[PDB]
């Protein structure tokens, strides 16, 4: 029970970290084909600076 | 690590084909002999593009 508790805590872990990854970390899992698809940028990369 | 460098070269490639094509304008009717035009063609190479 301890092992599966601390499973869960560590996969939520990995998809938060994976959530800020690509291109500019955002709602990427879509974002991507939304974004090149059109000829437009991420608002987000546009202010990553 | 290997998505982000294939984005990148994508995003270059991109910036230098639109960089050189702004520049292609002004050599736009040119007089010379013949020739009436010039023009610098970018392209990517099929063996790299894969």
């Amino acid at each position: 029970v301890e092992r599966d508790e601390v499973a869960a805590q560590k996969r939520e872990l990995e998809k938060q970290i994976e959530r800020l990854s690509q291109p500019s970390g955002a709602e990427d899992s879509r974002m991507i084909a939304l974004a090149e698809r059109f000829g437009g940028v991420l608002l987000s990369e546009i202010y990553d600076d | 690590s290997s998505k982000s460098v294939a984005n990148i070269i994508r995003k270059t490639i991109q910036r230098e084909q639109n960089r050189i094509r702004m520049l292609n304008q002004g050599l736009q009717a040119v007089s010379f002999g013949q020739v009436r035009g010039v023009r610098l063609n970018v392209n990517v190479r099929e063996s790299h593009a894969i």
